[PDB]
């Protein structure tokens, strides 16, 4: 075949070649490379082709011939830096000078196309920017290759990293997604470009949540730290092989869908684009190159081996030993790969400066001296080259221009295919009607964080680079005491605070007030009973010796009414602000008058019980002695054991004036509360028993038709009494804690207008209407 | 000049002589920058340390050793002195496959100060593996040798000074740091192999931030200026109080001018072995109010005779400023030691002895063969001698384990303006030996730089964010605590029915309060009982001693008698309430207690029925009266209502259960009663619902006849009864409704007794009075009247 002998060719002007052709110490020996690579031969028979096109054109470089030293360097640099060597030789001869500045060389290439590695390009491009001799590398992307400081002779084909890193973030600013998470190769690759992304995030108000290393073929902990954070947009800026291994590991822990921001890398690789299961990972939107491809590449690499295969011409007439024992089917994979271009135009760009160097018309070229390498770099920025119908320019920092496509995979029978949803020019300009999500409809996923805080709320820094704040709403109770405090703190536990509040306010108090709806209609209540109690006294003092009165009671009626009266008045000083003397004094001021009326009208049930169901033998000594100053004594004896009782109690039980703070919602309370159910059982035990005594005494017994029933009025008081204050104690334990001595002062009112209306009334209606029944034979 | 001196074997050097600090065609010289004095420092310590060799009669016998020193530029100039040593003496370099034969000008070189001219020098060395002993370069990237097969060093890498950073931060306790790099790659690794091996040991960074690249001696723009107010801004809003930076020292004076100018103080700043011993920024003289100034840098080794002999005194290869610089910085350079220097010293001494080694000297005499660059290679990785008392030898990875140091900025220039306050060890990987540090405290604390407050005890931790060591502290809800040593993230309750308090972190066990013989209100119950249970039994003897009488027979004597054997054995099971509620208790008391009551009410009932409401009834249907009056109609009825009552007490086993209940009172839950009734309330409102229907109906009909003389005034004993159990169950349900405790089992307890003894006092003492007291009512003469 001997491919390889074609590898040089004599011209005027002979350009390098640094090629990835083959792949893989103590002694200070070049290892040597016997493993044979598709894709550098691709690109050296692409450079050959280029340069070929250029001798066959009669407008560029007119009457000169261009040849070339495609040179083989492996992946290592230690294998590259002898062609660089050699390049850098005087023509002719085999040693290279260590003179004082690059004007005193005189190197025997015009110029170098550089290797495809950008690893390799920096020890290549270091090397060769002393010399200053124009380099120009196919495929080498990242950014600080840039460095006019420290590569004055570096040029490129293929665009930098930072303009892809540029229209990503401008992506990732126009989709809305300012919460990211960013990733990248644990190459240099992968670091450079997280560099450039987090400066461009901080220049665009993107906030990077955690900026992670995948490790080359560790990732558990990467995804562990992504997952945290509620992102849903992952810039993963690696190599292949890394993110091959990201996704197959997020296959094997099923990670949730996200939409992943592709770089070119593994954009358009068929190992990561054909993983299975890869669909259930979420959108991958990427930005790829957009570039012109060689229609004719293929052609002349199947005529070119076809030739080469004619022994004839190959007499007529290593690098690449491993080269010439290889047929067609050895390289037809590649043969449809981008960087032909990259190489074509870089061939291209280096003729048209040596054109332009030489300054010469389409007819000829004028003769004049060997032009140096170092004179190319004046016309080698500034230079406008056209490659295929499509001019090109070098910037004034190496980089060449071009357009970018916004390409998204989509899934139909796991088949992935990239549509073209967008455009990159310098500014981005997406079509996202067209673009499909991987959510369950077609909505754009959401990631986005709180730039800044609502105003009453607490901020958490947030981001790799407290980039964004949390804003958290904590529940009332609590205010933000100060604006960078991370936790609202409570306030003193005697004050309010409302939901969502910067302060809190103070509780005041909110008892039973004199003007409330309930003591307005209790006090009215209390009017008519005190009306009817002073009407009925007005009536048992002014008719006192007519039998009526006589018959029941007598002083002790009018003393019984006294005491419902003052009953009635005791009720009044139950609302009102709880002072601890009238709190204290509520209960016994209630019963000790209602005592005794109670066993006034407990004394008239005795003497009814005694003259019906006893024998007269007893009845003639009992009710001589139940009417008169023993009955008084019986009544005093009452009242001065439930005076007894109820000191016994206030000083025992305690009656407390209790604040409490914590009841209401916006206000405190004050709150007048005894023993549970033991205080004002205790005070109201010699009322019941008492109230029982009358009612079994007086509920049932003979009521001639010729006489008056002295029961019924008895019995109806005490049933009014015993139903009110049944009643009232669920009330009591039923009705809001406001509203309770309102409960109490009610009942109160009841019992005493039941007794009135069951014994005192009816009593009343014949004293005042019907004096036709106050008759002695009828009463006594 | 000094920079050449014949020998027979020479060694090269790189020394940055001149920095950058303010068109490619015309190439800018080092002599045109400002000039540094380290590199001259190190240079003199190059010259010092080979002429040592030479005096020195023991080590290289007989064999002058040389030195070509280059001036090389921070970046600009790395290759022109490479292939100068490499040249031939005719400044020719052969190009050839393999190098073997080739002998190189220079033997060795002592490689540049700064990381990327070392790799760019390693990757063009590596061709001919010239040994290249760099110093003062920290880059991880070094420490591999496929690459940098010919690279050795004589400084730990950043992986030391990272591992003593984290050392300290762990001693004093800091958890919560800011991470600042620089726009260059020596901050970005440096930065990401901190936060790498940070993370592994419980500290946080609270954010990183990249301080724009800024040569001093020029005017700054809007766009850097608002970049460093809001780097400044972030510090001071967290609340992180340790601050590491990883910048070269040149582009940190904007940064603290900018935090002097926003007075921000309190932070304790770490720094790398870029700025920790530069002097300049000590010099400013202004940052000692912001807080302590800490640093990584290498032990200096105080070298005899070195202070005298360095004040004793083609292209690239001059300078002229070097010595009037160094006049000015000569005190502080003298109180701050050597640290840099010995670096180079050693490095020489260990060219030295492998070419000692090589050539096989005996001491006394040289072989003076000639020597490749490989064979020196060789000889040097193994290498193994003393220097000072420091042991000098490489590790497989190409570093010798020279003591790193912690060291504290002081700002008094009688002493060390750089005070060190600790020591690290490469080789065990440890930093001890710390001393006090003046901190900027009030009292001298350890500045604090904790993001979250410990939790105090028995209190639940909850994450508040990503990052591990920053929580909140929330009290555990009361009934559960925290195991510790099980985990502090989730309270885990307590089993076995035991209630706890608010932050408490042991359960206790609730006490199971119940009845018990040995208490007062139980005690005041079984005495009533007991003188109901007598007052029966009496009852019963004078019923049986005086039968055949008119009150007895009228009255139904079977009926009677049933209905006091009945309170009898109620009576005798009363104390069946008291004790440890057991299945067999509670279902004595259910199938024994509501079935007494009921069969006695409802004995009450019909018999007031047929002494009342029959007469009335014979006048309508009499033929039911007459079906009523063949067979016994009070019995079947009584039959049919124990029978219903049995129907209802196993509906209410069967739903309500059998099991005795513990219910958790709101009155304390320390302790815990214990009812048989799960659900007591609404088994209590259907027998006492049950019980007054039937009251009812036998009241109504007692009133209805209350004044018929009939079996001895029956109806009104019996109104008298019913009423009085009548008021009782009110009251009963009432306390039910507004109370809920520990006392309702004695409530109800002495409400059953009271009941009890109102059916048999109100319903048989009567009989008892007239059989007893009154003697004449009872004779069978007086049932006419
Ligand atoms: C150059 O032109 C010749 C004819 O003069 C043609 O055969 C050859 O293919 C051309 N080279 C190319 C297209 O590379
Ligand atoms: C290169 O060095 C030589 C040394 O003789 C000098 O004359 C010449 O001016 C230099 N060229 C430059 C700096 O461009
Ligand atoms: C993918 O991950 C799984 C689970 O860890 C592992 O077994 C498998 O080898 C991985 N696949 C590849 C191609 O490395
Ligand atoms: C990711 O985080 C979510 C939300 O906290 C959690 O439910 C899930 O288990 C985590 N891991 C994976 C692999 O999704
Ligand atoms: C050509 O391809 C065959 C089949 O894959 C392979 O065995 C052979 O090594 C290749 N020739 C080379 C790489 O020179
Ligand atoms: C262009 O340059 C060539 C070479 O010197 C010369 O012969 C020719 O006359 C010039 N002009 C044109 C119009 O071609
Ligand atoms: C050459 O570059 C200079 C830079 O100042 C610019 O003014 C000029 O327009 C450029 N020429 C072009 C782009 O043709
Ligand atoms: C980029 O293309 C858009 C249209 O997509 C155009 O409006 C804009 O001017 C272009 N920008 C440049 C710098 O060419
Ligand atoms: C020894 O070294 C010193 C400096 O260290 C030097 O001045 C002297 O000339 C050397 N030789 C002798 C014999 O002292
Ligand atoms: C810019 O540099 C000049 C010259 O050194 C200096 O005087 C000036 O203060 C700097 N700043 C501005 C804003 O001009
Ligand atoms: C303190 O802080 C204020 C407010 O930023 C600033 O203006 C002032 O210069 C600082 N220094 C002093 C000494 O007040
Ligand atoms: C030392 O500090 C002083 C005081 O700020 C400063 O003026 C000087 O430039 C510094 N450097 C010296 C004396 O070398
Ligand atoms: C040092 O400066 C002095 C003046 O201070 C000057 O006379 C002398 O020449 C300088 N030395 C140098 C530049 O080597
Ligand atoms: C160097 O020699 C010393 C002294 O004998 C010994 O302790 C040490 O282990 C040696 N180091 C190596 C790496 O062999
Ligand atoms: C420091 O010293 C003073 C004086 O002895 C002492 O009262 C004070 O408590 C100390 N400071 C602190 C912050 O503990
Ligand atoms: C707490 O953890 C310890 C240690 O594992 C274990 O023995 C114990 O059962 C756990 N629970 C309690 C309540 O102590």
């Amino acid at each position: 075949l001997c491919l390889s002998q074609q590898l040089r060719m004599k011209g005027d002007y002979v350009l390098g070649g640094l090629f990835p052709l083959g792949e893989a110490r103590t002694r200070p020996s070049s290892p040597v490379c016997t493993r044979f690579s598709s894709n550098g031969l691709l690109w050296a028979l692409a450079m050959k082709m280029a340069v070929e096109e250029i001798n066959n054109k009669s407008d560029l470089l007119p009457g000169l011939r261009l040849g070339y030293d495609l040179f083989d360097t492996c992946s290592e640099p230690v294998v590259a830096m002898k062609p660089s060597l050699m390049f850098l030789a005087k023509a002719g001869s085999r040693d290279i000078a260590a003179y004082c500045n690059y004007t005193q060389y005189q190197p025997r290439v015009l110029a170098v196309i550089g290797p495809h590695s950008s690893e390799l390009a920096m020890v290549t491009g270091k090397f060769f920017s002393f010399f200053l001799m124009p380099q120009v590398s196919y495929g080498a992307s990242m950014e600080l290759l840039s460095a006019r400081e420290t590569f004055p002779s570096f040029f490129r084909t293929v665009p930098s990293d930072r303009v892809q890193l540029t229209a990503a973030a401008e992506l990732l600013q126009e989709f809305g997604w300012n919460w990211v998470a960013a990733l990248g190769s644990d190459d240099e690759y992968g670091r450079q470009g997280l560099s450039i992304f987090s400066a461009l995030a901080a220049a665009r108000g993107i906030c990077i949540a955690h900026e992670g290393l995948v490790p080359l073929p560790k990732v558990q902990d990467v995804l562990h730290q992504v997952n945290q954070s509620s992102v849903q947009v992952v810039l993963l800026f690696a190599s292949v092989h890394a993110a091959h291994a990201l996704f197959n590991y997020s296959i094997s822990s099923r990670l949730s869908p996200k939409v992943w921001v592709a770089s070119e890398a593994w954009l358009t690789s068929d190992l990561v684009m054909g993983l299975p299961g890869m669909a259930q990972m979420g959108t991958v939107l990427g930005f790829l190159q957009r570039g012109a491809q060689l229609h004719e590449f293929p052609q002349y690499v199947k005529t070119h081996l076809a030739l080469a295969t004619d022994p004839a011409f190959c007499s007529a007439l290593q690098r690449c030993p491993q080269c010439d024992c290889i047929t067609l089917q050895n390289v037809s994979a590649g043969l449809n790969h981008h960087q032909t271009f990259s190489v074509y135009a870089a061939v291209y760009s280096v003729a048209q400066a040596l054109h332009n160097t030489l300054q010469c018309n389409a007819s000829g070229c004028p003769a004049q001296d060997p032009v140096k390498p170092w004179q190319l770099l004046e016309n080698m920025y500034n230079l406008t080259f056209h490659v295929g119908g499509l001019p090109l320019r070098f910037d004034s920092s190496g980089n060449v221009d071009m357009e970018y496509d916004l390409k998204l995979w989509v899934w139909q029978g796991s088949v992935p295919r990239l549509h073209d949803v967008g455009r990159f020019n310098g500014s981005l300009r997406t079509e996202r009607l067209k673009i499909r999500w991987h959510t369950s409809d077609n909505q754009k996923p959401v990631s986005r964080c709180s730039r800044q805080c609502q105003e009453g709320q607490v901020r958490r820094v947030k981001g790799f680079h407290s980039c964004c704040y949390d804003c958290v709403d904590c529940e009332a109770g609590s205010y933000r005491q100060n604006p960078d405090d991370i936790a609202c703190t409570f306030c003193g536990q005697d004050e309010w605070s409302p939901e969502r509040s910067t302060r809190c306010f103070r509780r005041r108090s909110r008892f039973l007030a004199w003007g409330e709806p309930a003591v307005l209609l209790l006090l009215l209540l209390l009017s008519l009973a005190l009306g009817l109690v002073l009407a009925a006294l007005g009536l048992f003092v002014h008719h006192r010796d007519s039998p009526l009165v006589q018959a029941s009671g007598g002083p002790l009626a009018c003393f019984g009414l006294v005491c419902l009266g003052l009953v009635c008045l005791s009720v009044l000083l139950f609302p009102g602000q709880p002072s601890p003397a009238r709190c204290l004094a509520q209960q016994p001021l209630s019963h000790l008058p209602l005592t005794g009326c109670l066993s006034t009208l407990f004394l008239q049930a005795a003497e009814i019980f005694v003259e019906s169901e006893l024998p007269l033998s007893w009845a003639d000594r009992l009710s001589g002695c139940l009417r008169g100053p023993w009955a008084w004594l019986v009544v005093l004896l009452a009242m001065l054991v439930e005076v007894a009782l109820c000191t016994w109690y206030l000083v025992a039980f305690p009656p407390e004036v209790v604040t409490d703070w914590h009841m209401l919602p916006t206000e405190a309370l004050v709150h007048c509360r005894t023993r549970s159910w033991v205080s004002f059982g205790l005070a109201h035990a010699t009322n019941a028993t008492l109230a029982f005594l009358c009612f079994l005494g007086t509920f049932l017994v003979r009521s001639q038709p010729g006489r008056y029933n002295r029961a019924r009025g008895l019995t109806f008081a005490m049933l009014a009494y015993f139903i009110t204050w049944v009643s009232f104690v669920p009330l009591l334990a039923n009705v809001q804690v406001v509203l309770r001595p309102a409960v109490q002062m009610g009942a109160l009112l009841l019992c005493v207008l039941g007794i009135l209306a069951a014994f005192h009334l009816p009593r009343c209606y014949l004293l005042m209407r019907q004096p036709g029944l106050n008759t002695p034979e009828f009463f006594l | 000049s000094d920079f050449y001196l014949p020998g027979d074997y020479l060694l090269g050097g790189l020394f940055s002589l001149h920095a950058n600090m303010k068109n490619f065609l015309q190439v800018p010289m080092c002599k045109e920058y400002e000039v540094k004095v380290i590199g001259y420092n190190l240079m003199q310590a190059m010259r010092f340390a080979v002429e040592e060799i030479n005096n020195d009669s023991s080590l290289l016998p007989g064999v002058l050793l040389g030195y070509e020193i280059v001036d090389v530029c921070y970046i600009s100039n790395n290759v022109q002195p490479v292939l100068y040593f490499l040249a031939h003496e005719d400044n020719l370099l052969p190009i050839q496959e393999d190098y073997s034969n080739y002998i190189s000008r220079v033997v060795a070189v002592i490689g540049p100060d700064n990381s990327e001219s070392v790799m760019t020098v390693a990757n063009f060395l590596s061709l001919f593996l010239l040994p290249q002993i760099t110093y003062s370069a920290i880059s991880d990237e070094l420490r591999d040798k496929v690459r940098f097969p010919a690279l050795l060093r004589t400084t730990p890498s950043a992986d030391h000074h990272i591992e003593a950073m984290v050392q300290l931060m762990l001693h004093f306790r800091w958890n919560w740091i800011i991470v600042l790099v620089s726009s260059d790659t020596y901050g970005r690794d440096n930065g990401q192999l901190l936060g790498e091996r940070v993370a592994r040991r419980d500290i946080c960074i609270a954010f990183q931030e990249t301080l724009p690249t800024l040569q001093p001696n020029q005017n700054m723009t809007s766009e850097e200026r608002q970049r460093l107010v809001t780097i400044v801004d972030k510090l001071q809003q967290s609340t992180a109080r340790v601050v590491v930076v990883f910048s070269p020292d040149l582009t940190l004076y904007h940064f603290f001018n900018e935090v002097l100018r926003q007075n921000f103080t309190g932070a304790v700043w770490i720094a790398s072995e870029s700025w920790a011993i530069d002097p300049v920024l000590h010099n400013l003289t202004e940052l000692r109010h912001l807080g302590t100034f800490l640093g990584i840098t290498i032990q200096s080794v105080p070298i005899p005779g070195f202070s005298e002999f360095r004040e004793w005194g083609t292209c690239n290869q001059e300078c002229d400023n070097c010595l009037n610089a160094t006049l000015s910085f000569n005190t502080i350079l003298r109180l701050s030691g050597e640290r840099v220097v010995y670096s180079v010293y050693s490095a020489v001494y260990a060219v030295a002895h492998a070419l000692h080694s090589l050539l096989g000297c005996d001491k006394s005499t040289c072989t003076k063969r000639v020597v490749y660059p490989w064979q020196l290679l060789e000889e040097i990785w193994k290498v193994n001698f003393t220097l000072l008392d420091h042991q000098i030898f490489f590790d497989p990875q190409g570093d010798v384990a020279l003591h790193l140091e912690i060291v504290q900025w002081q700002w008094d220039r009688s002493q060390n303006p750089f005070q060190s306050v600790a020591s690290y060890y490469p080789l065990q990987r440890q930093l001890k030996n710390i001393q006090d540090i003046s901190w900027h405290t009030i009292n001298n604390t350890i500045p604090m730089s904790m993001c979250s407050k410990r939790c105090q005890s028995g209190q639940k931790k909850k994450p508040v964010g990503i990052h591990v060591c920053c929580f909140e502290c929330i009290d555990c809800l009361p009934g559960t605590f925290l195991n510790h040593t099980e985990d502090e993230y989730e309270c885990q309750a307590c089993p076995n029915n035991e209630w706890s308090y608010q932050s408490e972190t042991s359960c206790f066990k609730r006490q199971l309060v119940f009845l018990e013989w040995h208490e007062a209100p139980t005690i005041a119950v079984a005495l009533l009982a007991a003188l109901g249970f007598l007052s029966t039994l009496a009852i019963l003897v004078i019923f049986w001693r005086h039968f055949q009488t008119p009150i007895v027979r009228s009255a139904g004597g079977p009926m009677c008698f049933l209905m006091l054997t009945l309170l009898l054995v109620a009576y005798m099971v009363v104390p069946v309430y008291v004790g440890p509620p057991k299945v067999s208790t509670c279902l004595c008391r259910q199938a024994l207690f509501p079935l007494c009551f009921t069969i006695c009410i409802s004995c009450i009932a019909v018999r007031s029925f047929q002494i009342v409401c029959a007469f009335k009834m014979a006048s309508r249907f009499p033929r039911a009266y007459s079906y009523w009056v063949r067979y016994q109609g009070p019995y079947v009825s009584m039959a049919f209502i124990t029978v219903l009552k049995m129907v209802i007490v196993v509906i209410g086993m069967l739903a309500t259960g059998l099991s005795p209940t513990t219910r958790t009172d709101p009155d304390d839950p320390k302790i815990t009663i214990v009812s048989c009734n799960p659900n007591y309330r609404n088994s209590l409102l259907f027998n006492t619902s049950l019980d007054l229907l039937l009251s009812v109906v036998g009241f109504s009909f007692a009133y209805m006849g209350k004044e018929l003389p009939t079996n001895y005034n029956e109806a009104k004993f019996i109104t008298l009864s019913m009423t009085f159990y009548f008021t009782s169950s009110v009251s009963l349900c009432t306390f039910m409704s507004a109370y809920s405790g520990v006392l309702v089992t004695i409530v109800d307890l002495l409400v059953t007794v009271l009941n009890l003894l109102a059916i048999s006092l109100g319903y048989f003492g009567p009989k008892c009075y007239m059989i007893l007291f009154y003697p004449e009512r009872n004779t069978p003469a007086y049932f006419n009247s």
